[PDB]
Order: structure tokens, then sequence, then C-alpha cells
């Protein structure tokens, strides 16, 4: 690149057109910090915030409109009350289904099988 | 990572977490609502800036839920129309770490007085109407050693119900020492859950949790109840894999046992490798991995969507064609792979006279098939030699022909907005996330807001930017001689070419943006032959304004002290190719300028030698061709996560001030180094002559075991830490797989006669065989010496009862691989012990569609009922017709304070009309319209837990009442 001259002069001084140095002149005392930077970038993958996210399986960068009911139900099984209150998911609550169960009235049952 | 229960186990929790990414900019701050194992992004509504101190947040798809964050109070209040959650509440529930208001990144020492808050946990839950009902989570005090805060209690609202948690400390897992030169904040959970108390007006409970210390990690053994002789749930683990043990026996509450049997399935891995054409490559992306090929003699470009392993088993194949622009032979292409869009920069060539650079972008989601954004190519095409680009999830920004184009999507997917402001003199350029830090007379920062508003901030109060002035002076104090002395005019072109080359090389790498500090370096030469580098640092505030300005200076090598020793070949002295002479060259001051001059020559044993007769006249020419020999790559800035590397020095953060510390030259000369890969393994080069090694040291045994990677050089090798290391020696490749969590290395693999590709990645290595010239893609799992991978999976599950037993057996087939995980496409399950007695189910799982098809199979391996899942879903809908129960959320019903339980429903007319009322004097029901003659109802009026007909309380009335 910038220093093709010095390598070309050093390379011309090789015995019978044989590569004896094998990229020696580039590293007599010249540094190589970009390769070192690449090695440090490759070798360093550190997650320095296992405070509250730690132990997570799924995450949503946003809410999908088609999957609204699924994420609402999965929050519902975990006892998170901020969404099923407004979404009308009180039919999905087992305690309400079994408390409204009228004995000797098949219309009120909710038995899956 | 270990939770409070142990490894493999997570206890439920909810909070709001901050992801700043070591920067203070207000756009890059991300907030996440975490509920157990699920996360949702919070998005700032920039259209409504508020001066009360509180900013507003909301989520996609839920505009009916509102978040309000008060910074001065360290509080989030969030609600729907019924229930509000309060997170943080300052010292009650905030995890905060020491960090400055201008620099969130790592430092050498920290300021404990300064602090900033990273996580806000759930402090309180309440109801918008009837605020009496609530729940209060009380947390422990923050731990300064490891910033983890544990849940202590769940306090009562009206009827006393407390749930207290108690914990046990781990003295072993807590970190021993920190070896980082620049230290970052790290979080460690050193406590386990020991016992839970529950005191409620109905019941009382005291539970105790015990754990096993397999190796150096804890796992949940059992839950027991106090005054109960048998464990409620027992867990027993199988350690057939040392690094990852999995539970093989569970004890149920009914005191019946459930066992799982593990088997090691052997699947051949040659099927996962694939061979493809010479002009075809597979570039790995985060979510999707795409392969591009050159079809008709570099004229057009086929794009094909693939998966992590290079197949279409995970992601459906999509064929895209890029047309020739103007019938130009393609020289190079660079793909970039963002969530919503793929952008490929293509470099067309016109006869080496010019190089055009067209940006083809292909935006679609997953449901729709990738296709070209057919947008007017006004600014997505240019031919200039200073063409800078930067692609981001939300936007991208280009610079061609003195113009800064910026395309962004705000509030709309299918259209890109265009914005651009022309800029003038360009000497040193850098593009940030939403703008460009250009070099002018003064240092300026142009940026577009999320609202699209332009913001031009000029960052120069004191003297700055002597870049050009210092460089030309550096150039002119040394006389450099043209290639041929006889013709001055011809050599004037060569000296101009060198001066332009030096200007572009020094300036193009002399403007860095490390996190939120802009660094600009300049270099100059004194009369005395001394080089000084001066780097000016600008710390930027959260609103892209100058927090601070600093200047530090360092020394470069003097030209008088500098010497160059070359081995050189003299054909006129000896015919031996390896009997080389060596020349010493040095700069000597002649007149007013320095001139490089030969000094002396010696043999390869450092005894003086007469130079060759031909070389005695050629040496002057070779000094002219050499021109300026210097380590100029040292002066340019290479930036990493820790600090900025310039002139064998590192610029880092220390107590709010940016300081430069000596970087050892030996590491930068790649002669010796020790790079800590992980917790227990370190990449090590012991000495110069020793080959590249990977030493490891597990915690238990103090024995250093180093594997050798068979490479003397360090430029060949590449590091992809969690998985394989790779090295290219000569025309062969060597691959060293790494065990998970850096517990040691694996068996080395060698591939002869192959050339590595720069597209190789954590997921897959793509190479080119030299004999065939057909490139070969191998997934990470395919890098196995014996050519088979073992996937440990369960064979059967057996339920044992004192009255009967029951065994369900599983087998798996049609594997695929993806990163480090094997998955199976077709699983066969038998419900009984015998398969040939009663048949089975064969479930085929499509990974892309995520729909499974169950074929019920006769004992003679014949399909009795294909798509049996549809039958059961139709059946479920059929039995659901007679039953109806989807009625509570009606405003016509009379409800409680909380609103869970319907007291009274009125069907013909609604509760809004005050035509029907029913008061039962109890805790949960509050009614103010029934004022007693004295004043409204108090505790002294209602008799509690005395004999009523309905409920527990009643009202006692005297004459005056
Ligand atoms: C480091 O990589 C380079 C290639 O980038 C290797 O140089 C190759 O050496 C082989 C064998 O002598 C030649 O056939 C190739 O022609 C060379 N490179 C190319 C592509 O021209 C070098 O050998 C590697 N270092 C080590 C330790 O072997």
């Amino acid at each position: 690149a910038l220093a093709t001259g010095v390598i070309s002069v050093a390379g011309a001084f090789l015995g019978a057109a044989a590569a004896s140095n094998q990229w020696n002149p580039a590293k007599w005392d010249w540094t190589s910090p970009a390769v070192w930077n690449g090695l440090l970038s490759g070798a360093s993958i550190a997650v320095s915030f296992p405070s509250g996210f730690v132990g997570i399986t799924r995450s949503f960068m946003s809410i999908s409109s088609n999957l609204v009911k699924m994420i609402y139900a999965s929050l519902m099984v975990g006892g998170f009350l901020l969404f099923v209150y407004l979404g009308g998911g009180m039919a999905n609550n087992f305690n309400f289904q079994i408390s409204q169960w009228d004995w000797k009235s098949p219309r009120t049952w909710f038995g899956m099988i | 990572d270990m939770s409070v229960l142990g490894r493999h186990w997570t206890l439920g929790r909810d909070c709001i977490v901050l992801d700043h990414g070591n920067t203070v900019f207000e756009d890059k701050q991300d907030y996440y609502l975490v509920k157990d194992q699920m996360k949702i992004r919070l998005e700032r509504d920039w259209t409504k800036p508020s001066a009360n101190g509180k900013v507003l947040f909301n989520m996609v798809g839920n505009k009916d839920a509102t978040f309000e964050y008060t910074a001065r109070e360290e509080k989030w209040e969030v609600s729907d129309g019924k229930i509000r959650y309060v997170y943080g509440m300052n010292n009650q529930g905030v995890v905060s770490v020491p960090g400055w208001a201008d620099w969130y990144g790592p430092s050498a020492n920290y300021d404990s007085k300064k602090i900033h808050s990273v996580q806000w946990n759930l402090v309180e839950i309440s109801s918008v109407a009837h605020r009496d009902v609530k729940l209060k989570y009380t947390y422990t005090p923050l731990d300064p050693s490891t910033h983890t805060m544990h849940l202590l209690s769940i306090t009562d609202d009206s009827n006393k119900t407390t749930i207290k948690f108690s914990y046990k400390t781990i003295e072993g897992l807590g970190k021993q020492v920190s070896s980082g030169l620049v230290k970052e904040h790290k979080f460690i959970n050193n406590k386990l859950l020991e016992k839970v108390e529950i005191d409620s007006p109905s019941t009382a409970q005291v539970l105790k949790l015990t754990s096993t210390k397999i190796d150096s990690l804890y796992y949940l053994e059992s839950i027991k109840q106090d005054d109960d002789p048998d464990p409620v749930l027992g867990f027993e683990y199988n350690k057939d894999d040392k690094l990852k043990p999995r539970v093989q026996q569970i004890r149920l509450p009914s005191k019946s046992v459930v066992d799982f049997k593990y088997t090691k399935q052997a699947i051949a891995t040659q099927q996962f490798e694939q061979e493809i054409a010479k002009m075809a490559d597979l570039y790995t992306g985060n979510e999707y991995s795409l392969e591009i090929e050159k079809t008709v003699g570099e004229t057009d470009l086929y794009v094909r969507l693939k998966d992590s392993a290079g197949k279409n088993d995970f992601i459906k194949n999509q064929s895209i064609r890029i047309e020739s622009y103007r019938g130009f032979k393609i020289k190079s292409y660079s793909p970039f792979m963002m969530h919503s869009y793929i952008a490929i920069l293509v470099r067309y060539a016109e006869e080496k006279e010019k190089l055009h650079n067209k940006i083809y972008i292909l935006n679609k989601g997953e449901d729709d098939s990738w296709k070209l954004d057919t947008t007017n190519n006004n600014s997505r095409v240019s031919e200039d030699k200073k063409f800078k680009y930067d692609f981001q999830e939300d936007s991208f920004v280009y610079y061609h022909s003195k113009k800064v184009h910026f395309e962004y999507k705000k509030s709309g997917t299918k259209v890109w907005s265009y914005t651009s402001k022309d800029i003038g003199d360009v000497d040193a350029f850098t593009l940030m996330n939403r703008g460009a830090v250009y070099c002018k007379n003064d240092l300026v920062l142009i940026r577009w807001d999320a609202l699209g508003k332009l913001q031009q901030e000029t960052l120069s109060d004191a003297k700055s930017k002597p870049s050009i002035s210092d460089v030309d002076t550096f150039f002119e104090y040394i006389d450099v001689q043209g290639t041929f002395p006889e013709d001055e005019a011809e050599a004037k072109k060569e000296v101009d070419d060198y001066k332009r080359d030096l200007k572009e090389s020094l300036s193009d790498y002399g403007l860095i943006l490390y996190n939120n500090v802009v660094a600009l370096r300049t270099i100059k030469l004194s009369f005395t032959g001394r080089i000084t580098v001066k780097v000016l640092l600008y710390l930027l505030k959260h609103d892209y304004t100058v927090s601070s300005r600093s200047s530090i200076e360092l020394q470069g090598g003097d030209l008088a002290k500098f010497n160059l020793t070359l081995d050189v070949f003299d054909e006129h002295k000896t015919k031996n190719t390896n009997d080389l002479d060596k020349y010493r060259f040095e700069f000597k001051k002649q007149g007013s300028k320095f001139k490089l001059t030969y000094i002396e020559a010696t043999d390869k044993d450092n005894k003086p030698t007469k130079p060759s007769s031909q070389n005695e006249k050629l040496i002057g020419q070779y000094e002219r061709r050499m021109k300026i020999p210097l380590d100029f790559e040292k002066y340019m800035m290479q930036v990493n996560q820790e600090g900025i590397i310039v002139n064998d020095h590192q610029i880092i953060h220390d107590n709010g001030n940016f300081i430069a510390k000596q970087l050892d030259r030996d590491t930068l000369k790649l002669t010796k180094f020790k790079i800590p890969l992980g917790a227990f393994s370190n990449f090590k080069k012991d000495s110069d002559g020793d080959e590249i090694k990977l030493c490891t040291k597990t915690e238990q045994e103090r024995t250093e075991s180093c594997v050798s990677l068979q490479t003397n050089s360090a430029r060949n090798v590449s590091i992809k830490y969690p998985y394989y290391l790779v090295t290219q020696k000569k025309n062969d490749i060597k691959v060293l797989p790494l065990k998970i969590n850096s517990r040691g290395w694996e068996d080395s693999v060698d591939y002869r006669g192959e050339i590595l590709h720069g597209s190789s990645s954590h997921a897959a290595m793509v190479t080119t065989r030299m004999s065939d010239q057909k490139t070969i893609v191998r997934p990470l799992k395919a890098l196995n010496k014996i050519n088979k991978i073992y996937a440990q999976v369960i064979s059967e599950e057996k339920l044992t009862t004192p009255y009967d037993s029951y065994v369900i057996k599983y087998e798996y087939e049609d594997p695929v691989v993806s990163m480090n995980q094997v998955a199976f496409k077709t699983t066969i399950v038998v419900p009984g012990g015998g398969k040939s007695a009663t048949g089975y189910y064969r479930e085929t799982n499509d990974l892309q569609d995520n729909q499974q098809i169950v074929q019920v199979m006769t004992a003679d391996n014949q399909v009795f009922d294909p798509e049996y899942v549809k039958r059961m879903n139709e059946m479920q809908q059929e039995e659901d017709k007679q039953r109806d129960g989807a009625q509570l959320d009606a405003e016509q019903t009379i409800t409680d304070k909380s609103g869970y339980h319907p007291i009274l429903k009125t069907t013909p007319y609604s509760a809004n009309q005050e035509l029907v009322q029913f008061l039962g004097f109890e805790d949960y029901e509050d009614m103010t319209g029934w004022t007693v003659n004295k004043r409204p109802i108090q505790e002294s009026n209602i008799r509690r837990n005395e004999f009523s007909a309905t409920g527990r309380n009643f009202l006692l009335l005297k004459k005056g009442e």
C-alpha cells in the first residue's frame, strides 16, 4: 500500500529469485497493531450485564399483532397482571371457570375431556 | 450462569433493564421489560418532550399501556386502565453501578460517589380505582461486591399475608480476583434460596430448598415442607456428560417416580458438508445466512437465502437476481444483513479507469419473499474515490461526491425517507450511527434526530485541527529523492505521488469515534528530527454536545536514532542464495534536510564485507526507490473495546480523565502474548521460536495443559472464541474446536490443500479446495475428526407407581445442525413398551413452518391416520360448542374493590344506572353512599368475625345509628 517501495527493494535483493525472507522485512521492528486488534476483537466476547436479563429463553424486539394472544397467555401463566386485565382474558382464568361451575348445569362446565 | 435456585433452574421475576452499550447517547439507550424468561422492548415516544422531569415510553402493538419514567425520582410508573406497576422507587428497588454522567464505558478506577441506574425492579402493584388493594415487593439492600439485589418479602395490603424469603451465601462461586487492565462492571449471583415462609389469613407454610454441589456448580436437589417427612419434589441428575448434567429422575407430589433414560445417538456428519461452485460464497448473518454467486462471467449476481448450516431446512430458499448495471464486470461485493433488509454494495469496474459502486437493497420481512427496493437510484449510485457507507437496523448513511445522504424509516416500514446536507472541505472522515463527524477548519458533527431534525454542532473552543499544517511540515523537513535523478520533471510526478499517498493514508485513519469520545490525531516533525503525535479527545454529552475537551501528546521515533538493517543478495560475490550480505541504512542531516544514506555492510555473521561493484552503483538508486522507510502503521489508530491504540500506546478512561498508558511493543510485534479467552483458557505464545499454543487451567487442578496449534505466525490464525479456532499454514488448514464454556480444547482437524475464506464464521467455515476449485461449506458440527457427532437424547420415560409401571419410548431421525445445537426433524414415539405389538406415532416437525404433523402408524409400519392432530383439534372444537363460559368483563356487573369477582350481574340494564344496589358489609366491598347518621362506616361500626348469615362481618346498629 503506502510502503510498497521498501518491500520491493528488499524483495529484489533475494537469491536467484527465491523468497528467502518470507515477509521478513514487514516485521523487523515494524509493529502490526491491526492484526493484534483483530485477535483481541475475536477473543473478547464478554456479556457484562447478567443482572436481570440472565436466564432468558425468548425475547421480542416488538409485539407482533398476530401473536398478541400467545404472548398474553404466556405472561398470564406466569402471574403477570398488566395485560390480561385489559384484553378481556378473564375467561382464560381457571379460578373463575371453576368458581362459576354450576353443579347440575352442563352449560357452565369447561371440561376439556 | 446460576440463578438463585441453581444451574438449569430459573426463579420467576420481573424488572426493567437498561442496555446502553457502553455509550451515553440518548438514542442508543434501550429499555427492556423482563417478565421471567420473556423480554419486550420499550420505545421512546420522542414526539412529546416533557418538562416535568418524566419521559414517556410505549410498546409496539400496545398503545393502551403507558410507561412514565421519572429520572429525578428513579421511578417507573406503568399502567393500563385498571392496574399500575411501580418499578424502582429509588433506594428501595434499583440496581445501580458506579458510572459517570458522560462515560458509561469501562475504566481503570471507578468513582463510588457518582452512580447511574441500570435496572429497576418491581416495587409495588396497585389498582387505579380503589387504591387500598396492593402488593409490595421488598428487596434486600444492594451488594457492593456483586451488584445483585434479592427479593425479601411480599407485604400485605388489607388482610395480613406476608411471604418471606431467606437465603444462603456461596463462598466459592464469588469471583476470586479481577485481572483486567481496564475494568468493566460484572454481575454475579452468589446466593441461593434457602427457605420461604407464607403467612396468610387462611393458611401457613414453611418450605425449605436443598441443593447439590456437582463439580463446582449447584443444582436444585429437592423442595421439602417443614413438618413433612417426605420431599414434595425430588430431583436426581445424570452426569453422563461431565460439563452438562441433566436430571434423570423426578419425585412427584404423589410420591411416585418418573425416570428418564439417556442414550447417545451416533449420526454421521458428512451429510452436512456441501460443495458449491468456484464463484459462490456463503456469508453468515445473525438471523439468516445468504449465499451469493456470480453467474454469467461476473456480469450478474445471484443471491440465494440459506440457513446457518447452509441448507434450506431451517429457512425457506429464496432466489434473487441482481442485473448488470451497464454491462460491467464485477470486481467485488460486500453484503450486509440487517433484520428488515439486506444491502449489497457492488463495485463495478470500467477498464480500471473508474470504479462505480452501486448499493442494491432488498427489503422484506419473513412472510413476504425478498425482492428489490425499486427506488430511484439518484444517490445510491456514485463513482467517486471517497465513498463511505454505514448500515444500521433503522437507517443507513452514505457519503459520495461531497454529499451526506441518510435514508431512514420512521413510523413506517415500506418507505425510506431521504435527508441530506451538503458538506464542504473534506480531509478526514468518520460516520457515526446517525451522522458524520467531518473534518473542516473546525471539528463539526452533523446529526439527524429521530424526529428528522438536523443538528449541526461544532466542537472547537480552543486550538485544534493542525492536521494538514503538521503533516506537510513532517513531509518537507526530509528531502526525498525521485526515482531517476537525470530527469527532474519525471521524478516530480513520483514525489507528488508519494506525498498524496502519505496524505490519504495518514488522514483516512486519523479520526476515530470510540464509544462517545471523538479522537483526532496529528503528527509533526521538529528541526531536531523528533516526531510528536498529538491526539485531541472530545467527550460528548447525552444530547451530542461537548462534555469535555482534552489534549494528550506522545513521542514517535527520532529519525537520527532510527536504523534499518536489511539482508540483501549480492550475486557478484557468492553464488549461494543464503550467504546474504546485510546493509545498515540511517538518516543523516545534509544541509537543512535529512537524507537517507547507506552506512556499512556485513556478512550473515556480522563481519564487515566489501559491497559488490554493481551494488555500489545500484545502492544510490535503491535509496531513491526506498524513499521514506518508517513504521507508519504505528501512527494510525486501531480502536477496540478497551481503548484507542496509537503509537504503541493505549488511550483509556481513568477517574473521568482520558489517560495514555504504555502499550508493550512485544505484543504488537506478535512475538509474545497471553490473551485470556475465557474463565479457564488462554491463548499463549510462549516465546518467538515457539509455535502458537492454547494453554488451559481448570479451577480444580492447577496443571497448565497447552495444546499446540502448529503455527509459528500469528497473522494466519483467527479467533472465534466460543467455538473453533482456525489457522492456515502454507496451503493447508488446521481447525481446533473448543469445548463449551472454555473447559478445554478438542481434537485437532486438518484439511490439506485448501485455502481459507474471509466469509468463515462462528456457524460455518467456507473454504476453497485448490485441486478442484470448488468451494466447500462445512458447519461447525461437521468439523469432527471421526466424522460422527453424538447427540445425547432421552430414550424412554418410565412412570413407576406402587401399583403399576408405564414406559413411553422415543427415537429420533432426520437430524439438522444449527450453530452448536442438533435438532431432529422426525420423532417416533411409542406409548407402550412394545412397538411391534401396538404401533406408534410418527411426528414430523417442519422447522421453518413450526407446524408438526402426526401420522398414526399401524404395527405393520403402515399409516393408519395421517394428520391425526387435525382430528383432535376438530374434536376439541366439537365438544366446545355446547359449553359457554366466556363472560366476565362486563361493566354492567357490580364488582369488588379489585374487580376480580362479580358480586351481582344485571342483564337488562347496566351498572351505570343506579337502579340496583346490594351492600354486604365486608372487607372487599367498599361503598360510600351508605353513610351512617354519625359519619361513614368505620371499624368501630362493623362487627367482624361475629356470627352473620352471609360472609364473616355484619353491621350493628343502635338507636342513634
Ligand atoms: C499464512 O498465510 C499465507 C497466505 O495468506 C500463507 O502463504 C501461502 O503459503 C503457501 C505455501 O508456501 C503458498 O502456496 C501460498 O501461495 C501462500 N499464499 C498465497 C495465497 O499466495 C502462509 O504460508 C501462512 N503462514 C504459514 C505459517 O504457513
